[PDB]
């Protein structure tokens, strides 16, 4: 329920800044020790899906509350997710999950139920299908 | 159950698929 | 063993994309959500660490060979850092070892192991003394 | 052990303190 919330004391305050620092320098060298190949790659997810998500913004919030008032868990979406991308062969609904995933990371304030969530979708995600489409683009 | 959420991701793929296969 | 042995097939390289792509759009987005004050931490922790990254580079280099010849886990670790800061109630020694923890970061690539050190650790790190010192500035 | 790294660590501490408490 929000972010202000947790927190609530000085030491929350440096506890959350200092966390914050360690993972975005962890990102940010990861990013540089990426090969050019990833590093594009990373180029074009990161414009379709900041497009999907700022395109389809209502939907991922209807989305998202869809998810709440019934009682699911991240293995059983996955599982939907993957029985999904064995019929649906397009590249739309691929995205979309990225966009989705991405929206419940950023409302969920546990880093590590969160970053097990991206591994684990981003796995389901990757198909055979979703690999072909971005190898074949610029 | 769950497939509600599954039902609108699809459509939602639907709508960018028939969006970049034309102009 | 390195970074660009991990990335072997077409599919990791995606997987990889995707996957940063998430953790990015998350962190960013808890930047934005975060008050005023967290976000000044952040400035402060980022300048000192980065410097101390930068000035002392080669210790935190010999502390990782250090540390890599001998069978050491995390959880050792985190109680030996937390004894030191017992005695030790300096402000160094705390900044040293953020960085030095931000180095072992940047070389794990399970990010799930990693993002658990950098929870228990700065935890540890932040005791009554170091929030007092980072409270205390601007 | 351990506590190789443990010095290490309050040595570099001393010198980042002794460099901000003056000029």
């Amino acid at each position: 329920t929000n972010i202000l919330d947790y927190l609530s004391t000085e030491r929350d305050h440096v506890m959350m800044a200092v966390r914050y620092y360690m993972s975005k320098q962890r990102l940010d060298d990861l990013y540089r020790q990426l090969p050019t190949k990833t590093r594009s790659y990373i180029d074009i997810i990161n414009i379709y899906c900041d497009k999907v998500s700022n395109d389809y913004n209502r939907d991922m919030n209807i989305m998202y509350d869809m998810a709440s008032t019934k009682s699911f868990t991240v293995y059983d979406f996955n599982n939907e997710v993957n029985t999904i991308m064995l019929d649906n062969k397009g590249l739309g609904v691929r995205l979309a999950t990225i966009s989705f995933i991405t929206e419940l990371g950023r409302r969920c304030m546990n880093p590590v139920k969160t970053i097990k969530m991206f591994t684990l979708l981003s796995h389901t995600i990757c198909d055979d299908c979703f690999v072909d489409y971005i190898t074949d683009i610029s | 159950t769950m497939g509600q959420v599954g039902r609108q991701l699809k459509i939602i793929g639907d709508d960018i698929n028939r969006r970049y296969d034309s102009q």
